[PDB]
């Protein structure tokens, strides 16, 4: 018949064929409200500071500063040296490296011995 | 275009190809062929500054034809009938070419004929 | 999923949603309006053939293979209306939608051009700093304690007072500024 | 802004995540952190992983154009995930046929190229004659060298 | 004056417009069968295309055997 | 381009599309009429009102408000709240 | 359902709030208060002048060195005559004419 | 600022392709409550549209007398 | 040279006699006034340079720093003067002092003709600069910065001054004269390996080198707006021309002992453009992206090729002038929102639109258009690194792609877009600020119009 729309990492599943979203027990239901609740607590923090017309400036936001502190300044007291970080530190750090080096190292040893043996086309190269 | 089918659907041994013409002499079949004249000596030629493409056997016409676009200005469209002779000229050579191409295949008709023919005498 | 107004979605909005795209991506198909009418009434017959279902997990089945068949039957570009998002003009023009306290910010020599605006504007501002107090303990006394469960807000309750958190949805910027 | 509120290390007491879930505003049961595999995620909450296109675009948001909400958890890769960058959204096909058919199409379309650049299309006219030995001088020819003569013949 | 807008109904037209569209429309079919008339070549073809098969093996030369 | 709207205006628009309804009697209905209460339609009559209404004033009503008008008048409200009239 | 009344009361009230502030951000007749302050002379200022100026600069400033303005020397035919030292040049062959 | 409206009367689906819509959906068991809602697509100067053809061939009558008058005198002012 | 240090030296007196309210008013007034007299250093000869006394001289490689040097001062003077307006007046002159004292040592360490004496004063421009990001820093993490910064270069600076002290007592002189005229082939051992390596190192650690350039996003946030300015637009440069000069007696096993350095540039100028892709910090973004271009220059300078000089002269300058102009925006942002994260204030174009368009001008000049000078270098390291080798040319592609890929970036999220609702303390756009803005921007744009003074020694 109709062909299942399976989910990928760059295409989710829709909402509408989502399972899920037809379960209608109580604990579903249960879980949103108390979604619904924390929402309704930080609208209302929000726009009850916002609102204000004594403030001038900006509504400092916590989750935006917890952010940047976990991006920037959280990352080396929660690493831990095994072997996944040390085989993805020298696969990704000095793999590259040795890549390239060899590659112009070996463009340039044969440019070399090309020039050298008179055997290059460097009849207008007078500009290097 | 079925002399392409020809070639790519059947054989090759008898159709030209057009990379290299001609595989034969062209005293070959042809007693006292005299060879095609110029009227532009090279140095009016190379002084009229034409193209090296279009500096071919037929550039009198095309001489001819950029004089008048050069002294009929600013009268642009009343010089239809040298450039009529001009690619009238061209279409000659047209068909000498494409009459080339015919005496090329003719011959290596006659030769796959005439080699088949000595094949199955001996 | 996601309401300010409501947790959730109930059955009967679902289908009335379903209802909605189906019919507008059925119009997206059928350019002509006579086609698009006799298909329209087509799909209202469809949908009115299952309406008196008094099974509850009948009417989910028939509404997740409404669903399939409306996925598997979408248009792979709809029509848009122009404003709306997705749509070729939405949010257009959100560059010339300045907030108004700018002009608190503006010089003297400019606002002498304006008197009666900024009169005005005063006048305003005004009544938002006499009211702010009497919306906010209007706030704390009608939310039940542990915080608010759905995003609504009370309306003004008494005489002489204004609707709490008024201010930025009465002198929000026109669409076309 | 105070010292208990910004992340800390990985949680695994269950108090320990109770009180990360309350730090971060959302539910116990709807917290659950990275693993712990040493790669400095901490306890920051692991999120659906989905685009900012995929939230309603209706419903008033705190910032409008970002399609967020203050005090919200915002993901790990949200200055990834925005509007103005790489899209999530479900499409009407299915991803492994996009990448089939477009992968069809164009090594198809290249083998038919290489088919014709082997086999190609021509007049069937002999080559083009120049006079003077194929322009000898004018193709750039020295004048002190003397060239085979080479003609062509009326035909 | 202005154009003032209708309501599901055919809009108010100009003169001046159906006027210069018409005689706009009319120029160019006009320039399309002048131009058939003269060149008349450009489309259907400049010279006859001899084909190859009418050629006698006299003129290519070509020797019987 | 884009001639000015009024309250009277889009009221006679809203009230002159509404009584080109089949289900709809035009001798009956006022702006206050309720669809299902005062008039005996279905809420599904009420998804094509709106989209009739969408298809009238050339712009999409979201569903979550659609949902929420019930009389011509609550459709003239909105009408007049989303395109900011009688300035 | 629609609205509850406690909705419709909300939405009422900043209605006629709305109201207000789009009919107060009217213009009174005198705002603003602006305080108090040759038919072909674009082919004279915008042409003629540059010309002026950059044929003195061209013919004074840049010609004077080498190789500065260099100009594809003129096409040569069978047929014309030179000015600068005036050779007829010769006619061309006779055409063996194909017509 | 005043805008006025036709009658609301006027918009009939007769003779209109609604009519025949509405016939087949009757036909079909069905009906169409929106006719009289686009009734007017098909009435007045939006009905009696051109074709194809038609719309290619706009200003071919004066083109080709143009045309003709245009050929005449050139046969005339050679001679 | 005594007739530009002598001035510096006594802007001390001036600075410390003046009146509560006239300080900024002198010091930038005689600064300027100093920076109209730098111009006297134009006087270059094609095959000699200008030797002023046995102490000091200046060629054609030194005197666009130096003109930058004394041009960057008084902006300096004019940017920190918003940000320590309700400071103590001591702790003010002191900042001024400062800021005197690292010019004063700056350029003397451009002109010194003997190599100890260059050494000595680019280490006596450590003790100014970290106690300005010390000191009149504003976070918590100005004392990690200045510890890693210091460490940093001391420890890769220390060989260099025993490696200094070797070729003085093997060749005779560290005049760069006589060196010039001393200058013996380096052969092939491991003393002359290790010879190079403590002769370069010290340069790497400043230039910075990818993989030492951990120092650079920290002291580049930390800092404040002249300490950034300083940062971003003379030690790097000032690294780069000990560089160049250090680098003439080190043949030539250079053309061998390059071959790493220029992979852990060639690669590195890819990661860090990319990390300013998926950056949440606006300072950190530009700290990123002055280490690409000071990477590409580092390939510049180690290919040794007279037009790659050329290019990292101009480039150095250009980028000097472009990360120098993008620390002040950005600074501005700060200021006006009180938080340097790049998301929390969006569409300024709005509300500041003579900004935006300093923005958007800055943002040209960062992803080298032409003609501009950034362009010129850029290019000119290009033709130079391509005739070094063939595939060099696709790392330089993709970084010109994905440094506009950032550019426009920083761009768009600063400027374009809906602006953040609660944010209500956009003030209007100062006169200071422009000014700061078009005296950084102009003296670029004019360059482009007569660059030849700014190509090196050897144009
Ligand atoms: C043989 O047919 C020689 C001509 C060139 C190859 C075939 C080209 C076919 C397509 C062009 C002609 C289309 C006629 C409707």
């Amino acid at each position: 018949s109709f062909p299942k729309y399976e989910p990928s990492r760059l295409a989710s599943l829709p909402t509408t064929l989502d399972p899920a979203e037809y379960d209608i027990s109580s604990e579903t239901r249960k879980a949103q409200a108390e979604r619904l609740a924390i929402r309704s607590r930080l609208k209302r923090e929000y726009q009850l500071q916002y609102n204000d017309p004594s403030r001038r400036g900006v509504v400092e936001d916590p989750a935006l500063i917890r952010w940047t502190c976990a991006r920037s300044a959280n990352v080396y007291p929660n690493f831990r040296p095994n072997t996944k970080t040390s085989l993805l530190g020298a696969l990704f750090g000095i793999g590259p490296l040795i890549f390239w080096y060899y590659v112009f190292k070996t463009d340039r040893d044969r440019k070399e011995k090309l020039i050298q043996e008179g055997k290059l086309d460097r009849t207008f190269n007078i500009s290097y | 275009g079925a002399h392409l089918a020809r070639r790519y659907l059947g054989d090759a041994s008898v159709e030209p190809e057009p990379l290299r013409m001609p595989t034969f002499p062209p005293d070959y079949g042809f007693p006292e062929r005299k060879e095609r004249e110029m009227v532009a000596t090279q140095q009016e030629m190379n002084d009229a500054q034409l193209v090296l493409q279009q500096r071919d056997y037929c550039a009198h016409y095309l001489i001819r034809f950029l004089k008048c676009k050069r002294d009929s200005f600013p009268n642009f469209l009343a010089c239809k009938h040298e450039q009529h002779d001009w690619d009238y000229c061209e279409h000659l050579d047209y068909v000498k070419r494409m009459k080339e191409f015919e005496r090329e295949r003719r011959l290596l008709q006659r030769k796959k004929r005439r080699e088949q023919r000595e094949a199955d005498m001996a | 999923a996601f309401l300010p107004s409501a947790a959730y979605l109930t059955h009967q909005q679902k289908v009335l949603q379903l209802y909605k795209r189906a019919l507008r991506h059925l119009e997206s198909r059928c350019v002509h309006r006579d086609k698009y009418r006799y298909f329209a009434c087509l799909l209202r017959a469809r949908f009115d053939e299952h309406k008196n279902e008094k099974d509850m997990v009948k009417a989910t089945q028939l509404l997740r293979e409404a669903e399939k068949e409306f996925w598997h039957g979408q248009h792979p570009q709809p029509y848009i209306f122009p404003e709306s998002p997705g749509g070729t003009s939405y949010e257009r023009y959100e560059c010339y939608k300045v907030p108004e306290w700018c002009l608190d910010d503006w010089h003297p020599s400019e606002k002498a051009m304006y008197p009666d605006y900024f009169a005005k504007r005063e006048q305003w501002k005004k009544l938002r700093r006499e009211s702010w107090e009497r919306e906010v303990k209007q706030l704390q006394e009608e939310t039940p304690v542990g915080g608010p469960r759905t995003e609504a807000l009370p309306p003004a309750r008494k005489q002489g007072d204004l609707p709490p958190l008024w201010w930025h949805i009465v002198t929000r910027p026109r669409e076309r500024p | 802004i105070t010292k208990d509120m910004l992340p800390g290390p990985y949680p695994k007491t269950p108090e320990e995540r109770a009180a990360a879930a309350k730090k971060y505003n959302m539910r116990v049961e709807d917290y659950e952190p990275y693993p712990d595999d040493g790669m400095g995620y901490g306890d920051y909450p692991k999120l659906p992983d989905r685009s900012q296109q995929e939230r309603d675009p209706w419903y008033d948001w705190d910032h409008p154009d970002l399609r967020l909400n203050w005090g919200e958890p915002m993901h790990w890769d949200l200055d990834m995930y925005i509007r103005n960058r790489v899209d999530t959204s479900p499409t009407p096909v299915n991803w492994n046929l996009m990448c089939k058919h477009l992968f069809g199409f164009v090594a198809f379309m290249l083998f038919m190229f290489w088919v014709g650049e082997t086999y190609p299309t021509y007049q069937p006219v002999g080559p083009k004659q120049y006079p003077y030995n194929n322009l000898y001088l004018e193709r750039g020819g020295d004048p002190n060298k003397e060239p085979e003569p080479v003609v062509h013949y009326e035909i | 004056a202005h154009i003032e807008p209708r309501y599901r109904q055919f809009p108010q037209l100009t003169r001046s417009q159906v006027i210069q569209a018409e005689f706009f429309s009319a120029t160019m079919w006009f320039w399309i069968l002048w131009r058939f008339w003269h060149d008349s070549d450009a489309v259907l073809g400049h010279f006859p295309y001899p084909d190859p098969s009418q050629w006698t093996d006299e003129e290519l030369g070509i020797p019987p055997d | 381009d884009a001639p000015p709207l009024t309250l009277e205006g889009i009221k006679d628009r809203v009230l002159y599309v509404l009584k080109l309804y089949d289900k709809i009697d035009p001798e009956k209905l006022s702006v206050n009429s309720h669809f299902m209460k005062d008039l005996g339609l279905d809420s599904l009559d009420q998804v094509e009102i709106i989209m009739a209404m969408e298809d009238e004033f050339g712009f999409e009503i979201p569903d979550i408000d659609a949902e929420k008008l019930m009389c011509p008048q609550e459709i003239v409200d909105y009408i007049a709240d989303k395109k900011d009239v009688y300035e | 359902s629609g609205y509850t009344p406690d909705e419709k009361l909300r939405l009422q009230q900043l209605r006629e709030l709305r109201r207000r502030w789009l009919k107060d951000q009217e213009l009174s007749p005198r705002e603003p208060v602006l305080p108090p302050r040759r038919h072909s002379i674009f082919a004279f200022t915008h042409v003629l002048i540059p010309v002026w100026i950059i044929h003195y600069y061209l013919k004074y400033h840049v010609t004077t060195k080498p190789y500065t303005i260099v100009e594809k020397k003129p096409r040569i035919f069978p047929g014309d005559t030179i000015l600068e030292t005036g050779e007829v040049i010769p006619p061309m062959k006779e055409f063996p004419d194909q017509h | 600022s005043k805008m006025e409206l036709p009658d609301y009367k006027q918009w009939k689906i007769e003779g209109t392709p609604l009519e025949t819509v509405q016939e087949k959906l009757a036909a079909r068991g069905l009906r169409d409550p929106w006719g009289r809602n686009e009734a007017w697509r098909y009435m007045g100067g939006f009905a009696n549209n051109v074709s194809f053809v038609g719309a290619l061939l706009k200003g071919f009558k004066w083109g080709f007398a143009a045309f003709v008058v245009a050929v005449g005198a050139e046969y005339y002012l050679e001679s | 040279m005594l007739k530009y240090i002598i001035p510096t030296m006594m802007l001390m007196p001036l600075t410390w006699l003046s009146k509560n309210s006239m300080i900024w008013i002198n010091t930038t007034l005689h600064s300027l006034l100093i920076s109209l007299t730098s111009l006297l250093l134009l006087n270059q000869f094609g095959d000699n340079s200008l030797n002023f006394s046995l102490t000091f001289f200046s060629d054609s490689l030194s005197t666009p720093l130096l003109i930058l040097t004394m041009w960057l001062l008084p902006l300096m003077l004019m940017a920190s003067q918003h940000h320590l307006s309700k400071e103590n007046l001591a702790r003010k002159k002191l900042f001024i002092s400062m800021l005197i004292l690292l010019q004063l040592f700056l350029i003397m360490t451009f002109t010194a003709t003997e190599l100890i004496f260059f050494y000595i004063m680019f280490e006596a421009t450590l003790v100014p600069t970290l106690i300005i990001i010390t000191r009149w820093g504003n976070q918590t993490e100005r004392l990690n910065a200045g510890l890693y910064f210091l460490f940093y270069t001391l420890a890769g600076s220390l060989p260099l001054l025993v490696a200094l002290i070797y070729i003085q007592n093997t060749m005779g002189s560290l005049n760069f004269l006589i060196l010039q005229y001393w200058v013996q082939p380096m052969p092939n051992s491991w003393s002359n390996t290790f010879m190079w390596l403590a002769c370069m190192m010290a340069f790497m650690v400043k230039m910075p080198l990818y993989g030492l350039h951990l120092w650079l996003p920290k002291a580049h946030v930390e800092a404040p707006i002249a300490g950034s300015m300083v940062l971003a637009a003379i030690l790097l440069k000032l690294g780069g021309y000990g560089m160049m000069r250090i680098t003439l007696l080190l043949n030539p096993i250079t053309d061998f002992m390059a071959y790493p350095f220029i992979m852990l540039s060639l690669w590195g100028m890819i990661m860090t453009s990319s990390i300013c892709l998926r950056q949440t910090d606006l300072k950190s973004l530009i700290a990123y992206s002055s280490v690409s271009h000071m990477a590409l220059v580092i390939v510049a300078i180690l290919i040794q090729t007279p037009w790659s000089y050329m290019g990292a002269t101009a480039l150095m300058i250009a980028h000097g002038l472009t990360s120098s102009m993008l620390f002040c925006l950005a600074n501005s942002n700060y200021e006006r929102v009180h938080s340097r994260t790049m998301i929390l204030a969006r569409g300024l174009q709005t509300l500041l639109p003579l900004m935006a368009a300093w923005w958007l001008l800055a943002s040209l000049t960062n992803l080298a258009l032409p003609p501009s000078i950034n362009l010129i270098g850029e290019l000119f390291v290009v033709m130079s690194t391509f005739s070094w080798s063939n595939i060099t040319i696709i790392l330089m592609g993709l970084n010109m792609v994905i440094t506009a890929l950032y550019s426009l970036y920083m761009l768009i999220t600063t400027q374009r877009g809906k602006h953040t609702h609660h944010i209500n303390n956009i003030l209007p756009s100062f006169t200071r600020e422009n000014a700061l803005m078009s005296l950084h921007m102009l003296p670029l744009l004019l360059l482009s119009l007569n660059p030849k003074i700014i190509l090196g020694p050897l144009y």
